[PDB]
Formats: C-alpha cells, structure tokens, sequence
C-alpha cells in the first residue's frame, strides 16, 4: 500500500481552489488538507455549474473545505 | 447541458482530471466536471451537446457509459453544499479527540474496527498508560499516515 496522502492537493480556505501550496496562488489565503468533492471549471463563462458555485476563474476546486 | 457518466467507484476524481485534460487538448465544448462524494461511481459532465460527452469518453478506461437523459441544474445545486464530512480514519493516522474530558488530546491510531465503527488510540499523553477505544465520530484527523 502506497496511499501517499501528502502528495494530494490542498484546498484554499477562502475560494476552494486546489493546489499543493500552503497558500492559495489565486487569493493568497491559507490552504487546508481537509476538503471533499471536486468541481473542475474548464470554461467559467459558459458553465452554469460554475455560475451556481460562484466560480469565475478556471481551475479545480473542492466542493467544501474546513479549518 | 449536464450529463451523468458512470465510472469505477473510487476513481471519480481521477477520471474527472483525465476528462478535463482531454477536453482542453481536443477543444471539446465541455465546460465543467463535477465529482461529488454523494454520487459515488458517477461524474457529472457539463457540455454543449451529448456528442461532446460521447467524444470525451470514447475509449476511456474505467468509464461505462452516459446515463440516459440530462441532469437539471436544480439537482446540482444541493451537491455544491456537501454535508456530513465523514473522514476515513486509518491505522497510522494522528487524530485529536473532539469532545469530552479528553477534548484536544492527540493520539496515533493503532487499530481500526469497521464492524463497530471504532478506533483504538495510543495517546501522546503518557499519563494515560493504555490504548483507549473511541467511536470514530469522537475524533478528527490531524495528520494522515505515512507510507
Ligand atoms: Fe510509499
Ligand atoms: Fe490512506
Ligand atoms: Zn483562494
């Protein structure tokens, strides 16, 4: 077994953007390793899912994050 | 339009990633991909047409077809606010006791009981000289096991 949890991405506490960084490259708030769900926004201006999620920047996002 | 695509269970996030890179590479009209832990074995793909999704998944391993019809935006809204973040506690994980007299005490998980939904904990506090057993829900993950 090689689960390698440290290699999984963290999620921005403010905007939920996925990244390996301690702080969010988008909004610079702290990230957390405590998140669930995945929304990949490819085209924010055409995605009504992204509109409903309040996401206007393309990228991978957690559905929720806590810390 | 939004469609539900069947996938292997536990591979939803990975297929969503592969879908995302394929969509960008081939310039398909695919606008978002949603993998909810409330929809195990399913990935939701938002696209202009069904043909875009058919093209997207063609020859893709661990994918078994598109669900008939569409998924309306009303069914997706609740998925955007997930509930009950049920962590997966494992042997080797470092945890912290949430409530009670040992609130805030940290421990290594030495054993996990699925049948009873319990975990056995080697506490960092040497004052308690024995591993104690608690329900999973009385504990939160501090750090994941290393392998
Ligand atoms: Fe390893
Ligand atoms: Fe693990
Ligand atoms: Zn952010």
């Amino acid at each position: 077994h090689h689960h390698h949890h440290s290699q999984d991405p963290r999620a921005c506490l403010k905007c939920k953007y996925l990244t390996n960084d301690e702080i969010c490259p988008i909004c610079h708030s702290p990230t957390s390793e405590n998140w669930i769900g995945l929304l990949i926004v490819i085209n924010p201006e055409k995605s009504e899912i992204a509109k409903k999620a309040g996401i206007d920047i393309k990228g991978k996002y957690a559905l929720s994050v806590k810390e | 339009m939004i469609f539900a695509v069947r996938t292997m269970v536990g591979q939803e996030k990975n297929i969503a990633g592969l879908m995302a890179s394929r969509a960008e590479k081939e310039q398909l009209d695919v606008y978002s991909i949603l993998a909810s832990e409330s929809l195990k074995g399913y990935v939701l793909v938002e696209a202009e047409t069904k043909g875009d999704v058919e093209e997207l998944i063609k020859g893709m391993p661990r994918v078994r077809g598109i669900v008939p019809g569409t998924i309306a935006i009303e069914e997706i809204e609740p998925l955007l606010t997930p509930k009950k973040i049920i962590e997966n506690i494992e042997k080797g994980d470092v945890v912290e006791i949430i409530a009670g007299p040992f609130k805030g005490e940290r421990a290594k998980v030495i054993r996990v009981d699925k049948h009873k939904e319990e975990v056995t904990l080697e506490l960092e506090n040497a004052a308690v000289p024995i591993p104690i057993t608690l329900p999973v829900e009385g504990v939160k993950i501090v750090s994941k096991h290393k392998d």
